[PDB]
């Protein structure tokens, strides 16, 4: 073999913060989950 | 069947039939190929092959083969559908597959690497190739016109470029002659450059030539043609840098010393 | 059937294809010599399509212009093994070919590893594979074909000596056509309507004296492939139906 | 006992095949000093089965069919991912073999770095494994099979000293196939036999005087190679039981 520095290929990969938040979103219980989503509801005066 | 025209420049009788011969083979759809020395006017006869073909429609990249990555050959050449950025909607673009219905231009077949030369091969003929991925490949049809300067029998005899790609790409091969060679536009080739030159460097208008500068001009074996005429044209004179007096004085290497 | 596409009366090209029908039937493997240039594609045909392999999806595949760790992979990499990379593995062409007459071409430049494993392949119906133990059992009929004399290679043991030593029971010669002598003029005579029905000429003109001459002292190192490359490039010389040719071109880096 | 294949007549493979039986027992590295195409790891095959243990794997496969720092990859392989063309842990060759023991094709082909890496594996037997961590070690019988002069290499210094000493503990030099005499017969009758069993023909016809002759004029390169090879390749030209065999397809290559 050898020793170099190349390029390879093949792959796929895509994230951002705000997504972030939504994949986060399903791992924790409905109870838990509700209040976090009861926070969110005091912050957003258009959603009820 | 319109015609770009361009700049033909060839008062040659000789560039004349060079025109001749690539007009008929123009319409064909066969391997073809240009070779040229190190001066010798050849780029824009790869696009007066395509320019004067039926899939004149066509789109005409041209790569350059001696540049491409090692690594990235098998992506670069083909390409994989499924693009980046994940479920991403953008489809990877291609190399052979982005010249479909047009004339793919390889310039530097010669230096073109080893790995490139047997990635080639086999796609040449088949028609078909496969993007990374799926089990799926699709027929292309594109035109090969390969322009190379390098002498392609040493080549085979040496073993560096494989004799198979060469012996089945371009059936009739277009000769190009050298400017020594020519020997006859100069006096058109020198004016014409120097026309466009005047404009570059802005000056109005040339002074003429000294019958002296025609004897230097005519006399001499121009090394690396072309090219060259334009170089010993274009510096002589911004060199000069003036319309009252005619030009007097060539230069045919900026080298030596004085 | 599926013949006419090639042509020969020479008793040489005869005896070849005298030789492909009584062997058409055996499925088993088939060892296929013959100059660059002569057959070896165009007779792979025939022993495909003669009844007996004529049902299959036939795969031919070049070993001369693949590399070290592709050219084992193609044939049959990761088809059921799972390992880490390696992503969208695929069976390969051998796996592919299986149920279809299969040729991979230019055995004797191959690696050595992978020659090994090829003469395991061919006995016993087996087929190794990296995953699970299982091997599969398809009888597919591929032929070996090579040009060169593949015992040199074995002397100096440039050629695995089982994988040839086993397969050299089917030996089928493809002589050149500078031996034919006589496939030269029908052939020329057919390549010639095709390039100017390719044109969109009136009518072939046929051949001078001096044309013939010239073919026929014409040493022809490529045969069909060559020489019709060559009959092509005289065609286009002339592009007109008047007078028969007379100007011919073997080798386009000479000038005049 | 493995249908006993190859049985030679002649008293020096007879007291070649006594001596394989002391050494078969003890763990003791032994070099087989014979011919390509003669004393084809046959032999091999008999030490690791005639050893204490045949559960031990018997790998084998080493063909120099790789021509330098690929042999280390056949080798010892690589570690847990380290270096370019790593994806996971390759234990390589010992590692394999383990308990078992392994074999030589033309270890005199091998790189100088090969051989010492050889030699100090060997006593300790812990191997490096390319890669690198703590020293691994398993008990491994070597055995080796080489075809020229090997003090040639010690006396234009091609072989390591240490290791050529070290590892041929025994010799076991073999015989040529021109030495046998009368054993051709033998060879050609078994040869003749078995192959009208393989093609599933009735019985066996017998020889002629002619062919005959032509086996007792022949030099024969190969001690089990070049003339099986021909028997049965006679054998399958034949093709029937009626007529007894008279054609010898001696070269397969052969024009015509
Ligand atoms: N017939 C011509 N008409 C106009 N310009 C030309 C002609 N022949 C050569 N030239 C000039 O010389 C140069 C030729 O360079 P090019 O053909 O790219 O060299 P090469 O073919 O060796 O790569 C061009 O940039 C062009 O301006
Ligand atoms: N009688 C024929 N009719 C049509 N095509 C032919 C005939 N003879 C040869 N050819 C073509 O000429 C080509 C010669 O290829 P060849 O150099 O023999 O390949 P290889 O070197 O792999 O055997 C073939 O691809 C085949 O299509």
């Amino acid at each position: 073999m050898k020793q170099g520095l190349q390029l390879r290929l093949s792959q796929q990969l895509a994230m951002t913060p705000q997504l972030q938040q939504a994949i986060r979103l399903l791992q924790l219980s409905t109870l838990e989950l509700q209040q976090e989503l009861q926070q969110a509801l005091e912050s957003n005066p258009l959603l009820e | 069947m319109a015609e770009y025209k361009d700049n033909l420049l060839g008062e040659a009788n000789s560039f004349l039939e060079v025109l001749e011969q690539v007009s008929h083979l123009a319409p064909l759809d066969k391997p073809v190929l240009i070779i040229g020395e190190r001066g010798t006017g050849k780029e824009l006869i790869a696009s007066r092959l395509h320019y004067l073909s039926s899939r004149w429609q066509g789109p005409f990249i041209s790569l350059n083969c001696a540049a491409l990555n090692e690594n990235l050959l098998d992506s670069e050449l083909f390409g994989h559908e499924a693009g980046a950025f994940t479920g991403a909607q953008k489809r990877h673009p291609g190399r052979f597959e982005r010249a479909d219905g047009g004339t793919l231009f390889l310039d530097e077949l010669a230096t073109a690497p080893m790995m490139v030369q047997e990635k080639l091969l086999r796609v040449i003929e088949y028609g078909e190739l496969e993007r990374v991925g799926g089990s799926q490949p699709l027929q292309v049809n594109v035109r090969l016109v390969c322009a190379t300067n390098a002498d392609l029998p040493a080549m085979v005899n040496e073993g560096t470029f494989r004799a198979d790609l060469l012996d089945r790409l371009a059936f009739d091969v277009v000769q190009l002659p050298p400017l020594r060679e020519r020997e006859s536009d100069i006096m058109l080739m020198a004016e014409y450059f120097a026309i466009q030159m005047c404009r570059e460097i802005k000056l109005p208008l040339f002074p003429g030539f000294t019958e002296r500068a025609r004897e230097t001009l005519l006399n001499y074996r121009w090394p690396g043609n072309i090219r060259e005429l334009k170089n010993v044209v274009e510096r002589s004179v911004y060199r000069h840098g003036t319309s009252d007096y005619p030009l007097d004085d060539i230069i045919i290497d900026p080298f030596k010393r004085r």
